[PDB]
RNA sequence: AGCCGGUAGCGGGCGUGGAUCCCUGGAUGUCCGAAUGGGGGAACCCGGCCGGCGGGAACGCCGGUCACCGCGCGCGCGGGGGGAACCUGGGGAACUGAAACAUCUCAGUACCCAGAGGAGAGGAAAGAGAAAUCGACUCCCUGAGUAGCGGCGAGCGA
RNA sequence: UGGUUCGUGGAGCCAUGGGGGAAUCUGGGCGGACCACCGCCUAAGGCUAAGUACUCCGGGUGACCGAUAGCGCACCAGUAC
RNA sequence: GUAGGGAAACCGAGUCCGAACAGGGCGCAGCGGCCGCAAAGUCCGCGGCCGUGGACCCGAAACCGGGCGAGCUAGCCCUGGCCAGGGUGAAGCUGGGGUGAGACCCAGUGGAGGCCCGAACCGGUGGGGGAUGCAAACCCCUCGGAUGAGCUGGGGCUAGGAGUGAAAAGCUAACCGAGCCCGGAGAUAGCUGGUUCUCCCCGAAAUGACUUUAGGGUCAGCCUCAGGCG
RNA sequence: CGUAGGGUUAGGCGGGACCUAAGGUGAAGCCGAAAGGCGUAGCCGAAGGGCAGCCGGUUAAUAUUCCGGCCCUUCCCGCAG
RNA sequence: UGGUGUUGGCUCUUGGUCGCGCCUGCGUAGGAUAGGUGGGAGCCUGUGAACCCCCGCCUCCGGGUGGGGGGGAGGCGCCGGUGAAAUACCACCCUGGCGCGGCUGGGGGCCUAACCCUCGGAUGGGGGGACAGCGCUUGGCGGGCAGUUUGACUGGGCGGU
RNA sequence: GGGCCUGACUGCGAGGCCUGCAAGCCGAGCAGGGGCGAAAGCCGGGCCUAGUGAACCGGUGGUCCCGUGUGGAAGGGCCAU
């Protein structure tokens, strides 16, 4: 089963990285502890939504710093 | 082996037809019927427990229909579930069907 | 134009001032019984709270309500039980037939359980099937005992 | 495994107890294993009068019986016992 | 129904086998002067037989489906009651002996027991009646337990392929080697019996073949019946 | 046996308005195609447990039940400590 | 009783399948020990030469390869010998082996989080633990039980037919 | 006792035997294609009567009849076995 890696763990990957593991391991170990959530059609919209929200903040921050860069010097 | 909780899977009537002889397709005489035994085919059922709203809930569902339960709970986030006993929680988790 | 059933009598009244009687509605409707505040061996025993009579506090009668489940945001809604077959579903034999008997048959037949209605099921195609076509579900006739299936036997059967 | 005429047979079609397991019209299933090709339908919610079956029951009718018959009961019968 | 043959394709008064245009198999067509009549053919009724139905009628031993039973009996559970009266006298103790002490021994006290005798009580040995009896298990005498593995009282629990059984396949409401009632069912029965008013007509076989066949069924022979041949 | 009339008197006797035994069920809750089976805690389950009367007279018959004489048992209200 | 579901983690161990680093492969003839199909007419050295020595490795008893160190710039092809195929260097894969990696296959051990039990205490602790229980499938054991059969003749059975 | 040979034939078959059925026995003869004799002719196994098995099922080899719309195919059919 596909899941999203909530907390960065060892020998698995990056925080937020999608990883497919044996479902029983996640049903007995990962999900009850709140360390993982399986990848649905909705949390893809929510993961694209938070990544694109960090991008909506980033594109504002760096562009404002570049406009102020055009103001200074 | 009671009924399944989500889909309603239940044991059904079945038969076991005991056979002997060499089949026609392999070149032999043909498959015979040396007996018939009625049976009740039982579903593969386990106890999947999910902790929802700070309460431990139990479910008796077929192993193939396991992700359906986590779909129901994962989609049931819109409703307020705190304060309700595990019985009425097990009730309201089926309300999404 | 007579009546108070059977039902005559002892012994008594009523009826054109429309009694007896038939239809309809309402009242009433002890106790038991899904029984239901609560126990329980049916027509029984015993209490919560509240309103009421005796002279009534100890006692008793009366008035209303007091069980469980499911649903709806303590209050409301409903839910159970019943019935002549007849419905659908979930279950589901044997004698026997095969001149015996185990695949086969009686046969989804009896009975078992559940729910539904005055019907049920069913129902508007991932249908039929070669027809350039037919266009919902049910019932009748016919197809035909054809097609078929079968220790290709008995029998079954679109 | 069961239904279908099909008893396992070339055995399709409808439902599934077991493991897995898609896809959205360029999508899927049927035409009897299968392939190519060509025709028919849109599964994984459900609803729906009419035409049919029956008998506690009111009625009408009979080359149906007339008290050992016709219903266990024409009579205080599901009663005596 | 009128056109059949072949597995079939397919052909058709023919067709199949076959190389055959061989031979064979299987199938092909009214009476009188357009009409009268008759007929291949079809339809209804009435009657024979046969089939499927329960199938001419009366009959089980019994298989299963569901209900009803442990007030009898069998076991066990809960809580009660009871066993007149006598015999015999284990341990234990006090008195004495014993030995260096003990073991051990005799008397008193002392009262054990799936102990004995023997009533009420539970039996059912032996014979006698009883045999359409008083009674679907009685009467008499005699006989074994009778404080124990006891007797019974009440509430209870245990059931049909199950119960219960200090074992008999014993009992589970007087017939238990598979309980009673109802229902599938009108099971089935080649087997037993019976098969109802009258007169006229003909007249068998009891043999052969084969048959899980032998006291049953197919067929042949033997009877009868309308039509035709003579 | 056939007809009508009369006959069973209770705070004390047994029993319910008390408790619990097997067991019957049976909130929680377990199990089962259905019907259902099971279930500490609870309710129910008496001849067991708890409970407060002995004697005499009497009638066609009932009597510890009416009457008698002499004891007792529960609750409420009054008062006093 | 195997296999798959409830059903997981880690490690070791070797094994099957794939992406690699890879080293290995010795007939006549023929520098040395000839992998093939295609490419070829020139390639290395300051990504330091011929040659030398201190060790691995495959050794067909001659070597191959990785090299190190010093010396520090020189040597091996087509050509020819030569056989069927000729040689440096750069592609596509083999035989067999090793070092890493995808995917797997079992066993050894570890862990706990599914599962069972348990604890006046129960989102906790403890034990067992991916085992058992449980679903289907595979075969086996299967008078414990169920439905049946166990021929007819015959001066019944036995024999015999 | 030797020679050449495959008629221990293919497609058929007049009629009879036997006869309850199924069945078993005899069989001249016509055609194709064949052996031998000079010829005539003779050869559908053996001097004869016993040396056998009915339906059901599948295989093998061929045939190229069927092919569930269709073209194949599956599987049957026919033949011999
Ligand atoms: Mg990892
Ligand atoms: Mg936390
Ligand atoms: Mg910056
Ligand atoms: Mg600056
Ligand atoms: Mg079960
Ligand atoms: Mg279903
Ligand atoms: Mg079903
Ligand atoms: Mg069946
Ligand atoms: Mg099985
Ligand atoms: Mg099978
Ligand atoms: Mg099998
Ligand atoms: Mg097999
Ligand atoms: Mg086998
Ligand atoms: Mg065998
Ligand atoms: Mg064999
Ligand atoms: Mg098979
Ligand atoms: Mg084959
Ligand atoms: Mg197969
Ligand atoms: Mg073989
Ligand atoms: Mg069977
Ligand atoms: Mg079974
Ligand atoms: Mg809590
Ligand atoms: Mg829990
Ligand atoms: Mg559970
Ligand atoms: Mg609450
Ligand atoms: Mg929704
Ligand atoms: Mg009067
Ligand atoms: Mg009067
Ligand atoms: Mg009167
Ligand atoms: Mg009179
Ligand atoms: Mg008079
Ligand atoms: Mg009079
Ligand atoms: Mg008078
Ligand atoms: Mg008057
Ligand atoms: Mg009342
Ligand atoms: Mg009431
Ligand atoms: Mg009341
Ligand atoms: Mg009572
Ligand atoms: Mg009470
Ligand atoms: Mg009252
Ligand atoms: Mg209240
Ligand atoms: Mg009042
Ligand atoms: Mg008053
Ligand atoms: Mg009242
Ligand atoms: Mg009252
Ligand atoms: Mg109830
Ligand atoms: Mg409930
Ligand atoms: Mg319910
Ligand atoms: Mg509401
Ligand atoms: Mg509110
Ligand atoms: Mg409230
Ligand atoms: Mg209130
Ligand atoms: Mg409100
Ligand atoms: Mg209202
Ligand atoms: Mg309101
Ligand atoms: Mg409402
Ligand atoms: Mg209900
Ligand atoms: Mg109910
Ligand atoms: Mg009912
Ligand atoms: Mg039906
Ligand atoms: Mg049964
Ligand atoms: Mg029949
Ligand atoms: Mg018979
Ligand atoms: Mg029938
Ligand atoms: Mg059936
Ligand atoms: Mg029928
Ligand atoms: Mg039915
Ligand atoms: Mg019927
Ligand atoms: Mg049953
Ligand atoms: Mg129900
Ligand atoms: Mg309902
Ligand atoms: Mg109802
Ligand atoms: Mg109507
Ligand atoms: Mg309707
Ligand atoms: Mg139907
Ligand atoms: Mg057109
Ligand atoms: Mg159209
Ligand atoms: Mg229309
Ligand atoms: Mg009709
Ligand atoms: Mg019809
Ligand atoms: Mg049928
Ligand atoms: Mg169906
Ligand atoms: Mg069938
Ligand atoms: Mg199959
Ligand atoms: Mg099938
Ligand atoms: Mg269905
Ligand atoms: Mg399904
Ligand atoms: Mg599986
Ligand atoms: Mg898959
Ligand atoms: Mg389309
Ligand atoms: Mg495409
Ligand atoms: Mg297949
Ligand atoms: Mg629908
Ligand atoms: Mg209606
Ligand atoms: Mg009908
Ligand atoms: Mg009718
Ligand atoms: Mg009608
Ligand atoms: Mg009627
Ligand atoms: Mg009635
Ligand atoms: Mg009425
Ligand atoms: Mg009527
Ligand atoms: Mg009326
Ligand atoms: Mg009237
Ligand atoms: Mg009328
Ligand atoms: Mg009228
Ligand atoms: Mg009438
Ligand atoms: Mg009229
Ligand atoms: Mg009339
Ligand atoms: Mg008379
Ligand atoms: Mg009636
Ligand atoms: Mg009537
Ligand atoms: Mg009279
Ligand atoms: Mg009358
Ligand atoms: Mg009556
Ligand atoms: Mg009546
Ligand atoms: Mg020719
Ligand atoms: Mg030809
Ligand atoms: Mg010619
Ligand atoms: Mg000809
Ligand atoms: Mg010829
Ligand atoms: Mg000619
Ligand atoms: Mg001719
Ligand atoms: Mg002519
Ligand atoms: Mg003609
Ligand atoms: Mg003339
Ligand atoms: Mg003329
Ligand atoms: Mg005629
Ligand atoms: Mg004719
Ligand atoms: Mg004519
Ligand atoms: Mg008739
Ligand atoms: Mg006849
Ligand atoms: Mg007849
Ligand atoms: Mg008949
Ligand atoms: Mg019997
Ligand atoms: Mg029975
Ligand atoms: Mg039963
Ligand atoms: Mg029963
Ligand atoms: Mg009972
Ligand atoms: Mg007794
Ligand atoms: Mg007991
Ligand atoms: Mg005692
Ligand atoms: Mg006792
Ligand atoms: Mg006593
Ligand atoms: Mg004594
Ligand atoms: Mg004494
Ligand atoms: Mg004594
Ligand atoms: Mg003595
Ligand atoms: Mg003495
Ligand atoms: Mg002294
Ligand atoms: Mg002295
Ligand atoms: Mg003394
Ligand atoms: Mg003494
Ligand atoms: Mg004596
Ligand atoms: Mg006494
Ligand atoms: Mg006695
Ligand atoms: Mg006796
Ligand atoms: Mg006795
Ligand atoms: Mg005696
Ligand atoms: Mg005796
Ligand atoms: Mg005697
Ligand atoms: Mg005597
Ligand atoms: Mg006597
Ligand atoms: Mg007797
Ligand atoms: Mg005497
Ligand atoms: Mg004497
Ligand atoms: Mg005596
Ligand atoms: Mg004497
Ligand atoms: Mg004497
Ligand atoms: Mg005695
Ligand atoms: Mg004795
Ligand atoms: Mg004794
Ligand atoms: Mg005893
Ligand atoms: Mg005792
Ligand atoms: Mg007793
Ligand atoms: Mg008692
Ligand atoms: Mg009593
Ligand atoms: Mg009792
Ligand atoms: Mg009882
Ligand atoms: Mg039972
Ligand atoms: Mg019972
Ligand atoms: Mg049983
Ligand atoms: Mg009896
Ligand atoms: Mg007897
Ligand atoms: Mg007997
Ligand atoms: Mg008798
Ligand atoms: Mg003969
Ligand atoms: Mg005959
Ligand atoms: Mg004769
Ligand atoms: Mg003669
Ligand atoms: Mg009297
Ligand atoms: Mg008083
Ligand atoms: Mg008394
Ligand atoms: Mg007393
Ligand atoms: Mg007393
Ligand atoms: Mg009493
Ligand atoms: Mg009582
Ligand atoms: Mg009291
Ligand atoms: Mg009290
Ligand atoms: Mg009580
Ligand atoms: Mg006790
Ligand atoms: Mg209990
Ligand atoms: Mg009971
Ligand atoms: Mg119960
Ligand atoms: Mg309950
Ligand atoms: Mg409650
Ligand atoms: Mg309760
Ligand atoms: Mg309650
Ligand atoms: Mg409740
Ligand atoms: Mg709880
Ligand atoms: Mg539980
Ligand atoms: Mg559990
Ligand atoms: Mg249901
Ligand atoms: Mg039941
Ligand atoms: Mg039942
Ligand atoms: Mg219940
Ligand atoms: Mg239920
Ligand atoms: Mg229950
Ligand atoms: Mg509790
Ligand atoms: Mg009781
Ligand atoms: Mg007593
Ligand atoms: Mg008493
Ligand atoms: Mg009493
Ligand atoms: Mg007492
Ligand atoms: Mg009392
Ligand atoms: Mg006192
Ligand atoms: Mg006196
Ligand atoms: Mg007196
Ligand atoms: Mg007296
Ligand atoms: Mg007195
Ligand atoms: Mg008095
Ligand atoms: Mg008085
Ligand atoms: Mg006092
Ligand atoms: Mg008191
Ligand atoms: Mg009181
Ligand atoms: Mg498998
Ligand atoms: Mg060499
Ligand atoms: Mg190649
Ligand atoms: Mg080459
Ligand atoms: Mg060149
Ligand atoms: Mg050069
Ligand atoms: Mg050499
Ligand atoms: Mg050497
Ligand atoms: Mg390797
Ligand atoms: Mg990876
Ligand atoms: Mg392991
Ligand atoms: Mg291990
Ligand atoms: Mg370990
Ligand atoms: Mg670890
Ligand atoms: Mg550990
Ligand atoms: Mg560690
Ligand atoms: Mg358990
Ligand atoms: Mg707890
Ligand atoms: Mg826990
Ligand atoms: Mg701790
Ligand atoms: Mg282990
Ligand atoms: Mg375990
Ligand atoms: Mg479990
Ligand atoms: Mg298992
Ligand atoms: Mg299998
Ligand atoms: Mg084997
Ligand atoms: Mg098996
Ligand atoms: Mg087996
Ligand atoms: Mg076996
Ligand atoms: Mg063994
Ligand atoms: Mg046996
Ligand atoms: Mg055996
Ligand atoms: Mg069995
Ligand atoms: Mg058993
Ligand atoms: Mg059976
Ligand atoms: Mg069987
Ligand atoms: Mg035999
Ligand atoms: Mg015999
Ligand atoms: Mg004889
Ligand atoms: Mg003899
Ligand atoms: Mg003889
Ligand atoms: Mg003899
Ligand atoms: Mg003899
Ligand atoms: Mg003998
Ligand atoms: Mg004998
Ligand atoms: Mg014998
Ligand atoms: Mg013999
Ligand atoms: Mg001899
Ligand atoms: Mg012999
Ligand atoms: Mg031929
Ligand atoms: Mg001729
Ligand atoms: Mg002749
Ligand atoms: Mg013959
Ligand atoms: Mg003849
Ligand atoms: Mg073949
Ligand atoms: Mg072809
Ligand atoms: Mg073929
Ligand atoms: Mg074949």
């Amino acid at each position: 089963m596909k899941v999203i890696l909530l907390e960065p763990l060892e020998n698995l990957g990056d925080v937020g990285q999608v990883v497919d593991v044996k479902p029983g391991y996640a049903r007995n170990y990962l999900l009850p502890r709140g360390l993982a959530v399986l990848a649905t059609e909705s949390n893809l919209k929510a993961l694209e939504a938070r990544i694109r929200a960090q991008a909506k903040r980033l594109a504002e921050r760096k562009a404002e710093a570049e406009r102020l860069k055009e103001i200074l010097e | 082996s009671k009924v399944c909780e989500i889909s309603g899977k239940r044991p059904i009537v079945a038969n076991s037809i005991q056979r002997r002889g060499k089949a026609k397709r392999e070149g032999g005489v043909g498959k015979k019927t040396t007996g018939i035994s009625k049976r009740r085919q039982y579903p593969n059922l386990q106890k999947v427990r999910v902790r929802v709203a700070g309460q431990e809930i139990t479910f008796r569902v077929a192993a193939s229909h396991i992700p359906k339960v986590y779909e129901l709970v994962e989609r049931a986030k819109g409703l307020k579930l705190e304060g309700l006993s595990p019985k009425e929680i097990k009730k309201e988790l089926l309300k999404l069907l």
